[PDB]
């Protein structure tokens, strides 16, 4: 034994424990999901409400990365916005060089990358988040989630924290019930019921939801906030639906 | 226990102790607490002293005219965290003439403080800042903890018996956050809300600081007789 | 017992890290499958998509290093992807310094050079992958050479990895003892593809659908993909005799 | 060649008095026969009751007054708010000039 | 100015029948001023013979050198260096202060101790080897040398022989330079045994 | 981090030794015993090859004496590979210092330095010392024959006789008993050999099982002659003095 | 092992609270601030009688207007003065004038926590810097390895601290005089002093405004034990 | 990130033993056998082929390599430091010796280069030592023929005769019964392939089995002509048809 | 580069690594120095364990820094060499520019300071060697006799021992040396400095050394047979 007191260290098993107990701590974290619709994506997340000294509407969470780009993540905070200032430096070389703004599959591997490298030395902690990102670029558009380990993928719908079990089985209800498609302004409906549900397994206390989503049609491809009266509208939908 | 040793190990649970331990020596510092309405924002911070020979530590650093924090813990880390706060505030005039947000000196405090969590060798920062100002979208304060999360509020405490206080500002949110264009008012609710976090002692003269900045307001700090109207 | 956490040998003259490296290269549980035609190389992987939520499509443990060198993996996609990213870089550095497309088997050699190198110094740790490269060489011909986290590689006439690997072996080694060639005798590459899913089919004992299996196919001047489509394709052939 | 200089022109006086003192200059700045502006500041207030005009390349004496007014705002924090002296000041302009000995602030300067 | 002709001097090599000569005049200037007439130029490493011509710090710096060079060498290879490697070290150690370049000429002399075989050899300030059968010439009087060895070279001579024409070409080429002179030195080497005999000339 | 896998090869032990220099010296003492002894007219260096084979080509092999410069040499006792990196410095060093001064090196200043190398692997570096102890003979015209040691710890010592390697202490007391002032070189060769013979751990002592040289003012007028002796001059030497 | 920069459960740096044990065992060290000036004494402790004891440098000048008093590793606090002398000469070519005595104890503080794997392990040693200017006056000041640093109207450092501070805590009022400051450093230094206390064992100092930081001579301290003697018999 | 392991990973006990040192000799004692045998005319190196899988093409693994023309080396223990090793020394007979002398450098001068390199990875930092030890053979022109050993902690060795890893304690016992000075170099091929015999389990033919040689210069080897003093290359590699044939008159 | 951190704290506010450096000091043979009048004498034991020994090239146990000043040391000898090569840098460099040459008491500041920047600089440990450095500033009479310790240290001495047995002959200089009146020829020092010697060394003969320093750069050594006179004097005394 002793295995897991070192990262990048491989156990008799050719596991790495400090990528698996960096896991953990996304575990600990609060509710993300990421929907993938006809013509983009949408980001959703669950904000604690600790107190209520909390600025409502302050303390966002989505990140933007160039335009085109959003960021979402469970776990350490930190980590997640450190992840996040290296992606940008990361899409601001690509364009600088490239002209065109960072595809999302270019853009997953530069990430990827970065968090798989902070598997292979002793001297650095593994990233202790889950990041579910995505966007629309020039072949349409790409969600992804990307794990501490650095092992990512392409997803339907994606969901990570405390509540991903709840999200989840919802996010597959929609796959299945919807193989020609669902509408970006559906997408922001459903993404809104998801995180009520999803919420269910922070019921203590009461939380804020926070919403972004791009799209080809609604957002001319662009990253955006959902504010307002779309906000608002997503709300009671989803409040409608668990009672 | 054996996940305690360095900064770059996580436990069998997810959690990192070092800065755990680092939040620790903020709970021991003495107390602070922080509000604002939409027109000010107030610091008041309880100054400890050595013995009775000795002078009370300072609490409270300004980083611009219209920014400024307090500490709780290594004071130090503080002087490190305000020196580069300061240093941002500046950049951000020099190069783009502009005052720097509030929320953006959150983010960079947060980012500087991450680094210091993830790397061999260094440590987490021992030290919790209340950072007030006011910039172009009114009135800020915010809480700085040095496992890098940052969080925008209306008010807060940090230190020793820092609850007390934090409870009664939660009961008196409706009433403080309502304060506009009235500077003494705003601090006798943080005056009377640190007071909720003392037992034995009292507030003397060289013992409570406190600091304002607002509309009109730049970044100003009263200690001494200053602050003896508060008493 | 430190001898177990870093690269340096143990009383027994072992380095137990390197072992534990070939551990995680079966972490998948993905059997990969590798043949070599007159005219072509062919590369089958076994695809394993076991969430609903994932879209199929990215999920790949085959990698297109050049226009002429293919590579599939055998372990963990970050470090199959730290693998693929380095031997796409060393591929075009080698073109633009020495003026020609870099060989099959001197890229695995560069590979198993950077493999030994984890192995000997402390701070880097081994990658626990298999890399094994396709190509049709402009000298050698139809070329397979594999990598393991040893630093070890050679050549192989054909070539099978992952935790059924020993079944599929004996069952290469003996069709190759019936023909008493090095090779699949067959013209078009398409056969070629049918005979390696064939034989992995008899060997594993399972049978595929089209997203079941994933087929990488390298050709004079060129290695590509074939789509779930092209693979369903090749799924009829068989059934029909 | 690129000539990293310029001449701005403008003219700058200081006199004292027994319990004041005066910083004037002219408020034209020109390159060559043309005319820039006919108000472009030149003096200017740096705190502590201090006033500076640098005279002659506007670049240069644009940022040498502006490293000055951040090297009052850095002797407060670093001193306790302490008021930098007139003497202190010229002192600690020397500094500022002298880091560019080779590479002159084009500017005469005048507090 | 030109650092090639500050100091002055001169030096010649050439082949015999199982034989090599190589010769020197003895000046050391500050270009009209003569300030030494006993400057030889001519040093040797075990028995190969190394001639350098130009500027007399550079001369001085590169015959330390290869003296550094040449005794590691032996102690490596446990054997003395031949001709024909140390030609291709000379021309090494020149080539790599190609764009700081050392000021000389030097000219190689020696018989290869296994084969027998005479070898002379020249280089350029940055290391162009001249392997020549004949003679290699070297100084401020190259021109003056060049003129002399090859009206006056026969090949094949003999030890005795060959004294007396890398002699006349060397003194004869000197008085008709301002910069070489005040003495000259004539090694004659053979297989196992090597003489040194100091010439007699003008001393303006 | 890295922290937890650091021997600590540069620290003091609680009774203030040097752990790795320690451990360096226990090294040495299984290696094969070398000798030098210091005569009036020349100096003596004998050495023993360790359990060779009847296999090795030993006119070409060199695993005891080395060449430093033609006035200085050195024997080994060690690990050889260790020792070669050493005495490459200390080569190199004789000619930087010829080249500087137009001299040759005086014996002490070149031993002061390869000592100074093996002090600083002690003190700085977090690296193993060298497991390498040298006998010193050489000539300079300030103070004659000189006979030096130098072990890992980097400390150096002058000596009319001296052993290094194995048995030393059985080796000391035969020098020490048998050892005169006025001796000279050919009778320094009978001791140096009847020492070894003694003191071996084999059956018994042969040419192909030894190393030899001598530095001698025994050359053609006021100048020094190295001589490593060749197989069979040491199967010559061996029975002149009386042992096969 | 284990980091440098570790912090214990109770939220302190192991290192910095190691270092303040190893001052504990120095010797003694007393500095009383007044209106007429600020008084510093020190505890000499010879190891034995042949040291020369006017070579125990412990009392030490920063600029003319700043002095300093060392306790624990006194090797350590060299380098932290020469930082000191080179801050304050350094900032009156800078400024042309004298620099805070809170500003030169801000720099040497500066030094402190720069250790990690920078020096390799904080200060043993802690400092009584006493001085004064033209804004706040008198001061004296305690500068720890944890890079903290507290005012004192009095302080005492070393083995006999904390009854010598209980001492201070009673004996010290705003009105004293510079005369009563040097005895009742002497008073408290023969208390908590293990040898009996004479002009060779103790040594005393003082920062006025008219004649800046002086090291008293053997034969003045000598006059002010014989007075503190008699005064003490007087009641 | 940076490689923050700047100390020695190989340290002495207080037996005075080399632990490392110790543990990459024992890696190859486990290594598969190889020997050299020196003649009079010539140097002969050699080894068996253990070829990991039967579909595994074993001709495009060599355990015999040239590092000059002149130069061959072979070895027993862990083939990947072997093959790195060989790269090096390939590349260090040009940087510190070829690139300033103008020609290839003797045998003994490369062994020492060889051996360095592996006494470095046996005291620098964060490293371990190779985990081989080298047979090399070779031939210049001052000292004739040669073969020299290179073990793990950078000690070399000249040998008459000698064999290293799985069966080394029997062969070397079956070279000093066989070995003389007069050995031609056809005798000496004799001779290796006799002893190679006894450590093989398997199939024992030019397909198993890998020998070179180190004899006369190969001037059809070379690749052109015109140059008297150019006469090819002295290191050869048998054929598998070559080995065969050997095995007939065996 | 190595930089880790090998001299630390413990939990009782001790630096292991530095008083194991004392450790190294108590066991190199002893060193002892006398200042009279108007000169100093360094006495250094030389174990007799070691013979065969050749005594004109051992470097001997006091070593010059300058032609005014010297020093001897007890502890690691090979770490000796790196303080007194530091120290004669430092010397030359003084001269150099400042253009008189060093103190004693700034000489010895210099060694102290270097010995005490080992004990807290990463990747180095400190020097197992204690100091006695000896000698008279320029244009003065005053003899002047410091000594150094691992820690960094030092202290001006009337006299001093360090090394083995120091306990001992510290204990003989306590009861023996007088300030009001020390030693007031060079005879009477070099007598009090062989006595002390006698304390400890065992035989008289070649394991005394003793180094005469007297002002204006006047340094001898004495021989065996000048020592040997001095052993013969005190033992013939003590026979009452
Ligand atoms: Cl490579
Ligand atoms: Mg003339």
């Amino acid at each position: 034994t002793g295995y897991d007191l070192s990262n990048s260290v491989f156990s008799p098993d050719g596991r790495n424990f400090q990528v698996e107990y960096a896991v953990k701590a996304v575990e600990n974290g609060t509710t993300s999901i990421g929907i993938k619709c006809n013509d983009g994506v949408v980001f959703a997340v669950e904000k604690l409400i600790t107190s209520k000294l909390l600025v409502p509407q302050k303390n966002v969470k989505i990140q933007v990365v160039d335009r085109h780009i959003g960021c979402v993540y469970s776990g350490l905070i930190p980590d997640g916005r450190h992840l996040v200032n290296r992606g940008r430096e990361e899409a601001a070389s690509f364009k600088k060089l490239y002209k065109t703004p960072i595809p999302i599959p270019a853009f997953a591997d530069r990430l990827g990358q970065y968090v798989q490298a902070h598997t292979l030395y002793n001297s650095v902690r593994p990233f202790g988040v889950s990041t579910i990102f995505g966007g629309v670029d020039k072949n349409g558009a790409h969600l992804y989630m990307l794990e501490p380990s650095g092992s990512y993928w392409g997803y339907k719908g994606a969901a990570t924290g405390k509540g991903r079990q709840s999200a989840k089985a919802e996010l597959e209800k929609l796959v299945d019930h919807h193989p020609e498609g669902l509408s970006a302004r559906e997408a922001v409906k459903q993404a809104a019921k998801i995180i009520y549900l999803a919420h269910e397994d922070n019921k203590e206390k009461d939380f804020e939801l926070e919403i972004s989503w791009c799209s080809l049609s609604e957002t001319n491809g662009l990253h955006k906030f959902v504010k307002g009266d779309l906000l608002q509208e997503a709300i009671d939908f989803a409040q409608k639906e668990i009672n | 226990n054996n996940y305690d040793g360095d900064t770059v190990t996580f436990s069998p649970t997810g959690r990192l102790f070092q800065v755990e331990y680092a939040l620790e020596a903020i709970k021991q510092g003495s107390v602070t607490v922080g509000l604002r309405s939409n027109t000010h924002a107030v610091l008041v911070a309880l100054k400890r002293n050595a013995d009775e020979l000795s002078s009370y530590q300072k609490k409270i650093i300004k980083c611009d005219e219209h920014m400024g924090l307090s500490l709780a813990g290594l004071a130090p880390d503080a002087r490190v965290l305000s020196n580069y706060l300061r240093q941002q505030c500046n950049y951000s005039s020099l190069v783009f003439n502009r005052k720097l947000a509030v929320e953006r000196a959150g983010h960079l405090l947060c980012d500087k403080a991450q680094k210091n969590t993830q790397s061999y060798g260094g440590r987490p920062y021992g030290v919790g800042l209340l950072i007030i100002g006011y910039d172009k979208s009114g009135a800020h304060l915010l809480e700085f903890q040095p496992s890098g999360n940052v969080t925008e509020l209306y008010g807060t405490a940090i230190g020793a018996r820092s609850q007390g206080a934090k409870t009664y500002l939660e009961r008196t949110l409706d009433t403080f956050i309502k304060i506009d264009g009235n500077p003494d008012e705003l601090i006798k609710a943080g005056v009377e809300a640190i007071s909720q976090s003392l037992r034995d002692e009292s507030l003397t003269v060289d013992n409570l600081s406190i600091a304002i900045v607002g509309k009109d307001t730049p970044f100003t700090i009263y200690d001494g007789e200053a602050v003896a109207k508060y008493i | 017992g430190y001898d177990r956490h870093i690269t340096i040998f143990s009383p027994e003259g072992r380095l137990y890290q390197v072992e534990y490296a070939f551990k995680a290269t079966n972490q998948t549980n993905i059997n990969s499958l590798a043949v070599r035609g007159k005219d072509c190389t062919v590369v089958i992987s076994q695809k394993k998509v076991p969430d609903k939520l994932l879209d199929p499509t990215t999920v790949s443990y085959i990698f297109c290093i050049s226009r002429t060198i293919g590579m599939v993996v055998n372990g963990p996609i970050p470090d199959a992807r730290n693998a693929a990213l380095r031997a796409k870089a060393e591929a075009a550095e080698f073109r633009y310094k020495y003026g020609y497309d870099m060989p099959c088997d001197v890229l695995a050699k560069r590979m198993a050079n950077l493999s030994q190198i984890y192995t000997q110094r402390a701070y880097m740790r081994p990658l626990g992958v298999i890399l094994t490269f396709v190509s049709v060489d402009e000298e050698l011909g139809p070329s397979i050479y594999k990598t393991d986290p040893a630093g070890y590689y050679v050549g192989y006439k054909a070539t099978a990895t992952g935790p059924k690997q020993q079944e599929i072996t004996t069952n290469l080694e003996n069709h190759f003892k019936k023909s008493k060639i090095d090779h699949i005798n067959e013209e078009s590459w398409e056969k070629v593809v049918e005979f390696a899913i064939t034989h992995m089919i008899d060997a594993l004992g399972t049978e595929f659908s089209k997203n079941d299996l994933e087929v990488g196919v390298a050709t004079k001047d060129k290695f590509f993909t074939l789509s779930a489509e092209n693979i369903e394709e090749r799924l009829v052939a068989i059934a029909e005799q | 060649q690129f000539n990293p200089y310029g001449d701005n022109g403008g003219t700058i006086l200081g006199i004292a008095g027994e319990d004041f003192a005066v910083l004037a200059g002219d408020t034209r700045n020109i390159t060559d026969y043309s005319i820039n502006s006919r108000y472009e500041p030149k003096v200017f207030d740096c705190g502590d009751n201090i006033v500076m005009s640098a005279n002659g390349f506007a670049a240069d004496g644009d940022a040498l007054v502006k490293r000055f007014k951040n090297s009052v705002k850095w002797y407060h924090f670093d001193h306790n708010d302490k008021k930098l002296s007139i003497n202190s000041a010229a002192r600690n302009i020397q500094h500022l000039l002298y880091s560019r000995r080779f590479f002159p602030y084009y500017v005469y300067n005048i507090i | 100015s030109d650092p090639s002709s500050i100091n002055g001097g001169i030096v010649v090599a050439m082949t015999g029948k199982d034989c090599v000569a190589i010769a020197c005049d003895l000046r050391l200037g500050s270009q009209s001023l003569g300030v030494s007439n006993k400057f030889e130029k001519i040093f040797h490493y075990g028995h190969v013979f190394l001639g350098i011509t130009g500027l007399a710090t550079d001369v001085t710096t590169l015959n330390e050198m290869f003296r550094y060079k040449t005794n590691l060498y032996k102690l490596k290879e446990e054997r003395a260096i031949e001709p024909e490697t140390f030609t291709q070290l000379v021309s090494s150690s020149l080539y790599e202060r190609r764009f700081g370049p050392y000021f000389v000429g030097p000219v190689v002399a020696g018989i290869n101790s296994k084969s027998g075989k005479p070898f002379i050899a020249g280089f350029d300030l940055i290391g162009c080897i001249d392997e020549a059968k004949d003679f290699i010439v070297s100084g401020t009087a190259s021109d003056q040398l060049f003129g002399m060895c090859e009206s006056l070279y026969e090949p094949n001579l003999e030890p005795e022989d060959l004294f007396e024409t890398i002699s006349q070409a060397l003194l004869n080429a000197a008085d008709r330079d301002a910069l070489s002179g005040w003495g000259a030195v004539v090694y004659i080497i053979k297989k196992d045994e090597v003489v040194k005999r100091y010439l007699k000339m003008r001393q303006d | 981090g890295s922290r937890r896998y650091d021997s600590r090869t540069t620290i003091f032990s609680p009774e203030g030794r040097l752990y790795q220099v320690e451990y360096a010296l226990e090294s040495i003492s299984h290696a094969g015993t070398a000798i030098g002894i210091m005569a009036s007219d020349g100096i003596v260096l004998a050495a023993e090859r360790k359990v060779t084979s009847t296999l090795l080509e030993q006119d070409t092999s060199t695993e005891k004496l080395y060449k430093l410069n033609d006035k200085i040499a050195v024997a080994v006792a060690g690990l050889t590979a260790d020792a070669e990196i050493l005495i490459n410095t200390a080569r190199i060093h004789a000619q930087n210092y010829l080249k500087t001064y137009n001299e040759d090196i005086p014996v002490e200043i070149l031993v002061r330095r390869l000592s100074d190398i093996k002090q600083g692997y002690t003190q700085h570096g977090g690296l193993r010392p060298f497991g390498v102890s040298f006998i010193y003979a050489g000539y300079d015209d300030r103070y004659g024959y000189q006979l030096y040691t130098s072990n890992p710890s980097g400390n150096y010592t002058g000596w009319k006789a001296i052993s290094v390697g194995a048995n030393t202490s059985a080796a000391q007391t035969l020098l020490q008993m048998d050892y005169k002032d006025d001796m000279k070189v050919d009778d320094a060769i009978e001791l140096a050999l009847k020492t070894l013979s003694k003191t071996t751990d084999s059956s018994a002592l042969t040419y192909d099982r030894l190393e030899f040289a001598t530095i001698r003012k025994g050359a053609n007028d006021g100048e020094v002659y190295q001589k490593i002796f060749k197989p069979q001059e040491i199967k010559d030497i061996l029975v002149k003095t009386g042992i096969t | 092992d284990r980091g440098v920069s570790t912090f214990s459960p109770e939220g302190r740096l192991f290192q910095v609270e190691y270092s303040l044990e190893a001052i504990k065992l120095g010797s003694t060290a007393i500095g009383i601030a007044t209106k007429e000036g600020v008084v510093l004494g020190v505890e000499k402790r010879a190891t034995s009688p042949l040291l020369e004891s006017d070579s125990i440098e412990k009392i030490v000048e920063i600029d003319r207007h700043i002095g300093c008093a060392m306790s624990g590793l006194t090797a350590d606090a060299r380098s932290m003065i020469e930082h000191a002398r080179t801050a304050a000469v350094t900032h009156n070519l800078y400024y042309d004038e004298d620099i805070n005595v809170e500003s030169l104890t801000q720099s040497v503080c500066d030094l402190a926590l720069r250790f990690g794997e920078l020096m390799s392990r904080p200060f043993g040693v802690a400092l009584l810097i006493a001085g004064h200017d033209a804004d706040d006056g008198y001061q004296l000041f305690h500068a720890e390895p944890s890079g903290t640093f507290y005012r004192y109207n009095a302080k005492a450092i070393g083995s006999g601290s904390e009854g010598a501070q209980a001492e201070l805590l009673n004996e010290w009022h705003s009105s004293l005089t510079l005369k009563e400051a040097e005895l009742l450093v002497l008073k408290i230094l023969k208390q908590v002093m293990e040898e009996k206390l004479d002009e060779n064992n103790a040594q005393l100092s003082c920062i006025t405004k008219q004649d800046g930081f002086k090291i008293y001579d053997n034969e003045k301290t000598a006059e002010l034990i014989k007075e503190l003697k008699e005064k003490e018999a007087a009641e | 990130m940076t490689d923050r392991y700047s100390f020695s990973l190989t340290t002495f006990s207080p037996s005075g033993k080399l632990g490392q040192i110790d543990y990459a000799l024992t890696a190859v004692k486990q290594g598969v056998t190889s020997l050299g045998i020196k003649a009079t005319n010539g140097v002969v190196i050699a080894t068996e082929k253990k070829s990991s899988s039967p579909l595994a093409m074993s001709e495009t693994l060599s355990k015999v390599s040239l590092l000059t023309p002149d130069i061959g080396a072979v070895y027993s223990g862990m083939g990947p430091d072997y093959r790195v090793l060989v790269d090096k020394s390939r590349k260090v007979a040009h940087t510190s010796y070829k690139r300033i002398y103008g020609e290839y450098p003797p045998t003994k001068l490369l062994v020492s280069e060889v051996a360095k390199i592996m006494q470095e990875a046996t005291q620098s930092g964060g490293v371990r030592p190779f985990g081989v030890s080298l047979l090399i053979a070779g031939h210049d022109e001052f000292n004739g023929f040669s073969l020299y050993q290179v073990d793990p902690s950078g000690s070399y060795f000249p040998w008459k005769a000698t064999a290293i890893g799985k069966g080394s304690v029997a062969a070397k016992t079956f070279l000093e019964k066989r070995w003389n000075d007069e050995l031609e170099l056809e005798d000496a091929i004799h001779i290796a392939l006799l002893t190679l015999k006894e450590s093989v389990e398997g199939e024992f033919n030019g397909d198993t089995i890998e020998l070179a040689i180190i004899g006369d210069e190969n001037p059809d080897l070379l690749g052109y002509t015109g140059i008297p003093t150019d006469k090819g290359p002295r290191f050869r590699k048998l054929t598998s048809q070559e080995i065969n044939d050997r095995l007939e008159a065996l | 580069g190595y930089d880790r951190a090998l001299s630390i704290f413990s939990p009782d506010g001790h630096i292991f690594q530095v008083e194991y450096a004392l450790e190294a000091v108590k066991r190199g043979t002893c060193a002892v120095g006398v200042k009279g009048k108007n000169c100093v004498v360094l006495g250094c034991e030389r174990r007799s364990t070691l013979k065969l020994q050749d005594t004109r090239i051992t470097p001997s146990k006091v070593s010059k820094i300058d032609s005014h000043v010297v020093l001897s040391f007890s502890g690691l000898n090979a770490d000796s060499r790196i303080l007194i090569e530091k120290a004669r840098v430092e010397a030359q460099s003084h001269r150099l520019t400042l253009e008189d040459p060093v103190t004693v008491e700034y000489l010895t500041r210099y060694v102290a300071g270097v010995q005490q920047r080992y004990t807290q600089s990463g990747g180095v440990r400190p020097f197992g060697v204690s100091t006695l450095i000896a000698g008279f500033d320029p244009r003065d009479d005053e003899p002047k006799l410091y000594q150094t310790e691992p820690s960094g240290i030092y202290s001006s001495w009337s006299a001093q021992t360090i090394g083995r047995n120091s306990k001992t002959v510290r204990e003989f200089l306590e009861k023996n040396y007088d300030r009001k009146e020390p030693p007031a020829t060079v005879e009477e020092c070099v007598k009090l400095t062989v006595r002390s010697l006698l304390e400890v060394v065992q035989t008289g003969a070649k394991n005394i050394e003793i180094t005469v320093v007297k002002p204006d750069s006047d340094i001898v050594a004495l021989s065996s047979e000048e020592i040997n006179q001095y052993v013969t004097q005190i033992e013939q005394e003590k026979q009452e």
